[PDB]
């Protein structure tokens, strides 16, 4: 399988940057209401957890969607904080893709039919994602605070009208630029886990489906569904803890729980909610992951195949 | 030991199973002794007496809506209680049977994900066998492809010889007789290209 | 205070504010009108009154005028009978064939 | 779906809710008839108000609409057998379709013969009437029906007949014509059926014309002035000349 | 990579087998344009006929509530002429024709295109029957799911259009036609006004699509001995198969449309919590688990059958005529069907 | 007919069809005794229909092939059999679908989680007419309790008849 790779065309840095920015802008614009619903579902069950039983376990995404719509802001109410979300996502992708491209170009094998093993690429992707998430933690924090407010009491809300406005308010009120990096280690852990939980499961099932059913067209999409499931299983606890740390107010009075760090948040989640309290909003997180990944993979594959056909690559090399 | 998070009234995040509206398996005693059934009147048949009343006509089609009575919900197990009651203190508990009937081992239902696994058991078993074990062989379930031109050898796949046979006097006459179907492919460059009406996939590239 | 779950605390209220009507102002006005005028306001689909060649329906017509015979019925308590006495006569020819 | 506002839907919901609330099972009625004589109920507390033999007085076999179809059957069978039209294999079988569906109207007619009333009794209390009918194969059916279910039809049976003013009994008291009566809900053999039409044939004995007229006109008859006749004349499954 | 996941495309050496003609082989006419065109054509024709049928039936019922039903054939002809003369009938024809175009180009056409796209390549056995039809069960199912909510916005736009028509003058949107309402609703009440609480419509569309298409394809292949071994018309047989499939689809789709009646039309018990909590899905589950199957089939023909069944029947007939149910059958011994010709004739 | 597919059809009809249908009859007859809950009717009916149809469709063409001289244990056969063989294989897959439904109903039986009620109401035999009276009274009370929350005949007919609320022109 180490001879099985197909890297006869390597996109340049400009191509990867532009394509990533555009395609991921589209993907993030499509699934932002799903992310909003997931964050709200995680917020509403902080000290409570999952209290239903059997098939009712968890929080219904459609119920949260209906409540947020019945608020009265319509679908535009699901895109509040989208400026912060988009800027943070684009900055994270820029930094991660630049670092990954540099370290890959320094380390990729000579032969076009060879590539780094999933462990080496996983190390590179984890380092890149950790760095990019550490640098974009202020934007992620502003976005999560914008989403979380609304499911919180009036005196507990921050009232952010933008990304720069939120950053200025955080720096001025809480104090210092270290305030912008509240819960940044949680974001680093989430990005490290997310960057290693998707490439592994996808290639596994994709190649196994090929071995079983030959070269059909549904193989990559079934593998994408499987990879999305396993990435959601691995990443959701870290996303939950990051949401808890981001949404915590500076005043200890204005908090259902007070967390002094990542470990403290995990401990107080296990104490009050149990283990199953980590996986709240799993359906929303998995659906958003699958839709985002499908949109990105589909559009990127179309564009890159069009580029390859103009580069003279043969059909089996595309 | 009251936790409002476990209370369906205070905690609005506890979704209600409407099919278990009147049934609380937590309060089921073992053996069951509750009486939830009795005579029901004044729904369509009044409990009053109008047999000889000439000024009163009974119209049961005017029946009023009442609270729907759901089918009884089966008992749900209590893990700690069941483990404690069925636990035996080996070598210090007498091997005997208690006089009370509450010592009976009552069966209570439990989780449903196990039965989710059970429901897909035929699919999982057939998939396991045929796909996972790759039975009868690897190539059976794969999407069918013809071999490339003269692959692996002309002794097995004599595509060029058949192409020449169909394009000669004898081949043309045999096709004219109607007992032989027309040629199903064309050798363009060094590639065997099957016609659309042939109803087969194209051969895979020799990578 | 909070974290004492013997009594509910307002810090655990998962209630979202109501900024505006969910589906616009006219939807709310129609909902108010429905609340006030459910049953008092009855629109009537338009049918001409005096049409030549048609006998106006002054009263209900018997079952003698029915073109088709129902094979299903209703019990007086709402139960829907699928297996009715008409169904036996209807099933005789199919079973015979 | 419910967020769409329809005034007709709101009116329907209001009508259903108002009918559920205001309209009750127990309905007050003022249709009460007091007969001018003492009613002599039998040993079982019911007075026979109508008797007949509907099967004896009906044409069973040679009825016009159905003899036509049953006489057309041999023509289709012959057309299939000899194929005078030189049809293909499917068309002759299409010809053979007809004999399977030509006796069905006779089946419906013979079924209708069992909805002609054979006996009608008025039970004590004046609110229930027992109706006995018989099928063409000798099966006997009994149905207890409330008096208010009866709605007289006209002579032609095309339209409903006006209650409180209708003359289906002659001056003497016997039936003037074959009277059709519609029942809103008839429980036949344990299955409730809506809008069932029954017939009282002219060649039938109407005992107690007042009680028969009151039952047909949907009256609650006052049976306070009664006596009981201890006559054990009848037997179960008694022969009745069909 | 371009994001957290890399789609690792790989190269593989060739493989081949003895036979080539009974698995998935995509047909040459299965392009997106051709499937869309054929599905849209069949859908718009079937929908136009179905909506004209519905308008005629409901305007006949509207006239019959104010005039006596005809006694003989001449009175029936006069009644039909007066129904056609109705002002209410012509506007209904126009608006339901617009609705039929919308649901044919985007719902029935989409269903047909998706079914053909997913199921074009399933080839059939040469002189037998397609024994492995189970492979079509997931495939067809996917299509149904992928096309389940494609009719919901149009149906809810029609509902909103008529609801607007039935309100007082001061509380009217002034919708000139169905297309005007469809174009104006998403910018006045929002896009979610066309999707909120649409589980009955979605599951009804799912069952209609799956039952109709799967049953029709299965029967038109498995009941093929009726006109191949014992020579029958095959057109009467196709019509009978289409009727059976349509009846099964209508039977399996109706009970989910009763949830509307059960939830917000059945009178409520005062002072008691509302059953089903106004969800349509708790109601659907209760119907699924209800012991008496006749209670949720009341009004099957009054409310639903004659508003969907002719449309589904014509959809099947026209789809088969255009060619959306044709599958490739190739001899498995001679020619392209075999890679071991030496055992073909021995 | 010795050592031909006629024997295969005979004993497969018998064993598979009859024996497994009786086994399924016992499974549904003892479902509460075996599982503690009552079974679901929908997937049970689907299981019945598909299993029976599969048995017939799979084992009648085997009779046809046995009459034509088809030996039993040959994996290759004359070309003139394939037709019915295909039909036979089709039937088997139909049977398989029924099997799926079987397992589905078991899953569906544990989502449902209902307590089973015997249809006899405790009166298996009407040896006397008093038993018939007791059964009739209890049955009517049970059915009345079941038909609660389901509207009466008049309201139901009103809702069904007045369903259509889409008219273009009003007065
Ligand atoms: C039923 C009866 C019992 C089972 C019988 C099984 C019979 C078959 C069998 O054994 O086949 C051999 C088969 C291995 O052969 P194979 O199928 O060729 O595998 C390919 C290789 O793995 C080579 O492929 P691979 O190495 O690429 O596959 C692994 C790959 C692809 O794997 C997959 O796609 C599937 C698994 C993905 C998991 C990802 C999330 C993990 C989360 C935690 C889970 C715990 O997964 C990853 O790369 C993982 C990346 C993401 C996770 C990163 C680390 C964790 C992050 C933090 C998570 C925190 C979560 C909690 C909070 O399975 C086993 O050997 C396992 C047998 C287990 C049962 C027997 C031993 C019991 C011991 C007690
Ligand atoms: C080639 C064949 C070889 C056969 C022998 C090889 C060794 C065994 C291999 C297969 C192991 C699983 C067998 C399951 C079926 C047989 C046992 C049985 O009927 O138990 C009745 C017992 C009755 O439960 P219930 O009536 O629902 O409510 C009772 C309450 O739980 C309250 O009752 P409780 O207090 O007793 O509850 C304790 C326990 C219930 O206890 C069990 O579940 C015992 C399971 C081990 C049985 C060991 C004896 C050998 C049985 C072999 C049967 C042939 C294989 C069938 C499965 C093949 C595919 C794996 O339930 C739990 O702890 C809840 C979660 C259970 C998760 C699933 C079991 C682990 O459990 C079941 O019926 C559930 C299982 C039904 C089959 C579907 C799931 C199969 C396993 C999927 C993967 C799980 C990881
Ligand atoms: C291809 C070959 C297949 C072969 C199969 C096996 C053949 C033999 C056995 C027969 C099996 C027939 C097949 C099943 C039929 C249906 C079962 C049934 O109970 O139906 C009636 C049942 C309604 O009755 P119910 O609910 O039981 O009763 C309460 C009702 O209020 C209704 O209250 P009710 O009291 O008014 O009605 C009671 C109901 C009761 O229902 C039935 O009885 C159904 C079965 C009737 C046929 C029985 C044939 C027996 C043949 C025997 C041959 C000789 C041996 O009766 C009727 O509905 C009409 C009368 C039917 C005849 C009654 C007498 C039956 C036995 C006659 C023979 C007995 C003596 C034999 C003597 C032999 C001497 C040698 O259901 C329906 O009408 C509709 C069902 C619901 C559909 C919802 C669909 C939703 C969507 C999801 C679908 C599922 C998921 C998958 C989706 C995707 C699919 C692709
Ligand atoms: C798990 C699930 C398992 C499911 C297994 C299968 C279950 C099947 C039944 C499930 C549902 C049962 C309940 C139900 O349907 O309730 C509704 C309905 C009650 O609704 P409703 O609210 O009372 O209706 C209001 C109406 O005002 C009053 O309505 P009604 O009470 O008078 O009832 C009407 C009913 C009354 O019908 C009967 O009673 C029929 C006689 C049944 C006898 C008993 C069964 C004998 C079976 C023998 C063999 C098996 C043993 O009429 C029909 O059934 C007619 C169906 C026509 C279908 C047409 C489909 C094609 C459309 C296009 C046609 C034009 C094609 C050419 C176009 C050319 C253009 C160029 O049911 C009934 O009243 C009857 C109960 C069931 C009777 C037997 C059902 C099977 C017969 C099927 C016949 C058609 C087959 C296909 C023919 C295709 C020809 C092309
Ligand atoms: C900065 C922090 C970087 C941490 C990087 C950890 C290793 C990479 C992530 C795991 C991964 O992608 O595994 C794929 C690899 C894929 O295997 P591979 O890399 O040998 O390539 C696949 C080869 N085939 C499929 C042909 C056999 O999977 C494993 O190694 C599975 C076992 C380990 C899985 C868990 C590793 C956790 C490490 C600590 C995380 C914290
Ligand atoms: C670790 C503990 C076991 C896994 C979590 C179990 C649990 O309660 O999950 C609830 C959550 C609930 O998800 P949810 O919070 O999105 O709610 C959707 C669920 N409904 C709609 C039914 C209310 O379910 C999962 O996480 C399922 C996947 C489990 C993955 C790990 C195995
Ligand atoms: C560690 C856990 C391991 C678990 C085991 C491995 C995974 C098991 C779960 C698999 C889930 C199902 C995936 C199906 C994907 C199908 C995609 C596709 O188009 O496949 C084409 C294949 C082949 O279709 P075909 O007819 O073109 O191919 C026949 C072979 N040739 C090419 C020579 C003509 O379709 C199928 O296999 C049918 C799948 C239907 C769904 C049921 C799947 C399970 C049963 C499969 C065996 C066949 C019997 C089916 C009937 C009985 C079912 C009980
Ligand atoms: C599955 C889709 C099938 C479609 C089939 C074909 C349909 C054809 C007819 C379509 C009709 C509707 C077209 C609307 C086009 C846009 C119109 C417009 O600009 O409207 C103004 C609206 C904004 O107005 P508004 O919503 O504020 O409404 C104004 C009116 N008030 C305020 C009174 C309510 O524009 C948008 O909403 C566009 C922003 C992008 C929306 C993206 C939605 C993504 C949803 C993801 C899934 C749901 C969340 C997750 C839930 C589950 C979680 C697990």
């Amino acid at each position: 399988m180490n001879y099985s790779y197909k890297r006869y065309w390597e996109p340049s840095t400009a191509e990867v940057i532009g394509l990533s920015l555009s395609v991921n802008t589209i993907s993030a614009a499509l699934t932002y209401p799903i992310e909003f619903v997931k964050v709200r579902s995680q917020i509403r069950t902080e000290g409570v957890g999952i209290r239903s039983k059997n098939l009712y376990m968890g929080i219904n995404p459609n119920k949260v969607f209906r409540e947020i719509h019945a608020t009265g802001n319509g679908l535009r109410g699901f895109y509040q904080g989208f400026e912060s979300h988009l800027i943070g996502r684009l900055s994270y992708l820029f930094i991660r893709n630049l670092t990954y491209k540099i370290i890959y170009d320094r380390t990729k094998p000579v032969k076009a039919h060879n590539d780094l093993s999933h462990r080496e690429k996983g190390v590179i992707a984890g380092f890149a994602g950790g760095l990019a998430a550490f640098l974009t933690s202020p934007a992620d924090l502003v976005n999560t605070r914008t989403i979380a407010e609304g499911g919180k009491p009036k005196e507990w809300r921050w009232g952010y009208k933008g990304l720069m406005d939120g950053i200025n308010k955080i720096a001025a009120t809480e104090g210092g630029n270290a305030a912008l990096f509240r819960g940044s280690y949680a974001n680093v852990l989430r990005a490290v886990i997310l960057n290693i939980s998707l490439t592994g499961p996808f290639d596994y099932l994709n190649e196994k489906i090929w071995i079983t059913f030959g070269d059909m067209t549904w193989n990559k999409y079934a593998a994408l569904l499987w990879a999305s499931f396993w990435g959601s299983v691995a990443t959701l606890p870290f996303d939950n803890i990051r949401t808890r740390l981001y949404a915590q107010n500076a005043d200890p009075t204005k908090n259902r729980l007070t967390y002094s760090g990542w470990a403290d948040a995990a401990k107080k989640l296990i104490q009050h909610e149990g283990i199953s309290g980590f996986y709240v909003g799993f359906y929303a997180f998995y659906i958003r992951t699958f839709l985002y990944a499908w949109t990105t993979v589909f559009i990127t594959d179309k564009i890159t195949s069009d580029w390859k056909r103009k580069a003279g690559l043969k059909e089996w090399q595309i | 030991e009251y936790d409002w998070r476990d209370d369906p009234k205070v905690n609005k995040d506890i979704e209600e199973d409407i099919r278990d509206r009147g049934w609380h398996p937590e309060t089921y005693d073992f053996p069951y002794t509750k009486k939830h059934d009795d005579w029901v009147f004044d729904v369509t048949m009044p409990s009053q007496n109008y047999q000889t009343d000439l000024t009163v006509n009974i119209h049961p089609e005017n029946k009023k809506m009442h609270v729907m009575k759901q089918v009884m919900r089966q008992s749900y197990w209590d893990a700690e209680h069941d483990m404690a009651h069925e636990y035996d203190y080996e070598s210090e508990d007498l091997d005997f049977q208690c006089e009370s009937f509450k010592s009976q081992h009552f069966r209570k239902k439990g989780p449903i994900s196990q039965y989710l696994i059970l429901g897909l058991l035929p699919i999982l078993y057939f998939g396991t066998e045929f796909f996972y074990n790759h039975y009868p062989d690897e190539d059976y379930w794969r999407v069918a492809h013809p071999p490339p031109l003269d692959y692996p050898d002309t002794d097995d796949t004599d595509d060029t010889e058949t192409f020449k046979d169909y394009k000669s006097f004898t081949g043309r006459r045999m096709v004219d007789t109607g007992i032989v179907d027309p040629l199903w492919y064309d050798i363009r460059e060094g590639k065997k290209v099957y016609y659309d009406w042939a109803g087969v996939n194209q051969p895979m590239e020799d990578i | 205070d909070q974290l004492d779950f013997s009594h509910f605390d307002k810090a655990f209220e998962n209630k979202y504010d109501i900024v505006a009507p969910e589906f616009g102002d006219l939807h709310q006005k129609r909902a108010e009108f429905i609340a006030k005028n459910q049953g008092t306001y009855r629109p009537v689909p338009l049918v001409p009154n005096n049409i030549k060649g048609l006998i106006p329906k002054t009263c209900r017509l018997p079952a003698t005028r029915n073109w088709y015979r129902r094979t299903s019925s209703f019990e007086r308590n709402g139960f829907f009978n699928i297996h009715t006495p008409v169904l036996n006569t209807k099933m005789i020819p199919w079973l015979l064939f | 779906l419910n967020h769409v506002q329809n005034m007709l839907e709101e009116n329907l919901k209001y009508d259903a809710q108002k009918y559920n609330d205001e309209v009750a099972v127990i309905q007050k009625t003022s249709r009460i008839y007091k007969p001018t004589y003492t009613i002599e109920f039998n040993r079982e507390g019911e007075v026979l108000v109508y008797s007949a033999d509907p099967i004896k007085n009906s044409v069973v076999y040679f009825k016009y609409p159905y003899v036509l179809y049953e006489a057309a059957i041999p023509l289709f069978i012959w057309a299939w057998i000899y194929n005078p039209l030189e049809l293909s294999k499917n068309a002759v079988n299409s010809l053979l379709i007809y004999p399977n569906i030509a006796w069905i109207p006779r089946m419906w007619y013979w079924r209708s013969l069992q909805y002609k009333i054979q006996k009608m009794y008025l039970l004590r209390g004046g609110k229930v009437a027992k109706i006995e009918t018989q099928s063409l194969a000798g099966d006997r059916f009994t149905s207890w029906v409330e008096t208010y279910q009866f709605h007289p039809l006209t002579q032609d049976q095309k339209n409903f007949d006006n209650q409180d003013n209708a003359e289906f009994l002659e001056d003497e008291g016997q039936l003037k014509y074959e009277l059709g009566v519609q029942l809103d809900n008839l429980q036949e053999m344990g299955t409730t059926s809506q809008d069932i039409v029954i017939n009282f044939m002219k060649e039938g004995t109407v005992h107690h014309p007042e009680l028969f007229e009151a039952i047909v006109k949907g009256y609650n008859i006052d049976t306070s002035d009664y006596v009981i006749n201890t006559a054990n004349n009848l037997r179960a499954r008694e022969g009745n000349h069909n | 990579m371009f994001f957290e996941l890399e789609d690792i495309k790989r190269r593989h050496s060739l493989y081949w087998d003895i036979y080539n003609v009974q698995g998935w082989v995509r047909r040459p006419d299965s392009t997106l344009y051709n499937n869309v065109k054929r599905g849209v054509t069949a859908g718009v024709v079937a929908s136009l006929v179905q909506e004209n049928i519905t308008a005629l039936v409901e305007n006949c019922k509207l006239l019959a509530t104010k005039y006596e039903k005809p006694q003989n054939l001449r009175q029936a002809a006069t009644f039909m002429k007066e129904v056609f003369k109705l002002e209410n009938y012509r506007k209904a024809v126009w608006n339901r024709s617009q609705y039929a175009l919308c649901i044919g180009t985007f719902d029935i056409g989409a269903r047909l295109a998706t079914f053909r796209w997913l199921n074009n390549g399933w080839q059939r056995v040469f002189a037998g029957f397609e024994f492995n039809f189970v492979r079509k069960i997931p495939t067809t199912m996917l299509a149904a799911l992928f096309t389940a909510p494609f009719s919901v916005p149009f149906e809810l736009a029609r509902m909103a259009y008529y609801g607007d028509k039935t309100f007082p003058k001061e509380l009217q949107r002034g919708y000139s036609s169905y297309l005007s309402a469809l174009a104006r609703i998403p910018f006045e009440e929002g896009p979610y006004f066309l999707f909120k609480n649409s589980f009955p419509l979605i599951i009804r569309n799912f069952f209609q699509t799956f039952t109709l298409f799967y049953t029709y394809d299965f029967l038109k292949d498995k009941a093929s001995f009726a006109w191949r071994v014992g020579e029958q018309n095959e057109y009467a047989c196709k019509m009978i198969i289409a009727g059976i499939s349509t009846y099964l689809a209508a039977v399996f789709s109706y009970p989910w449309m009763v949830t509307r009646e059960m939830v917000d039309f059945w009178p409520k018990v005062p002072g008691a919590p509302c059953t089903f909590n106004g969800n349509y899905r708790k109601a659907a589950v209760w119907i699924w688990y209800h012991e008496f199957s006749g209670n949720y089939f009341a009004g099957f023909f009054t409310k639903y059958f004659w508003k969907a069944s002719p449309g589904m029947f014509l959809t099947l007939m026209l789809a088969d005529k255009v060619g959306l149910f044709d599958q490739t059958t190739v001899d498995n011994f001679g020619g392209a069907g075999n890679n071991s010709w030496e055992d073909t004739f021995v | 007919m010795h050592d031909t597919f006629y024997v295969v059809a005979h004993f497969h009809i018998m064993l598979s069809g009859a024996a497994m249908t009786g086994i399924f009859s016992g499974i549904y007859y003892y479902f509460n005794a075996l599982f503690g809950v009552k079974y679901s009717r929908m997937f049970g009916y689907m299981h019945l229909i598909y299993y029976s149809g599969g048995q017939w469709v799979a084992f009648v063409p085997l009779f046809y092939l046995g009459f034509s001289g088809m030996p039993r244990r040959i994996h290759d056969y004359p070309v003139v059999f394939m037709g019915w063989h295909s039909m036979s294989t089709t039937g088997h897959f139909i049977t398989l679908v029924g099997i799926i439904f079987f397992f589905l109903m078991m899953f569906d039986s544990h989502i449902e989680r209902r307590a089973s009620t015997s249809t006899t109401l405790g009166l298996p035999r009407w040896y006397k007419r008093i038993s018939y009276y007791i059964f009739k009274i209890r049955y009517l009370q049970h059915t009345k309790s079941k038909m609660n929350g389901i509207p009466g005949s008049t309201v139901r007919l009103m809702l069904i008849n007045r369903h259509f609320v889409e008219y273009e022109v009003y007065e």
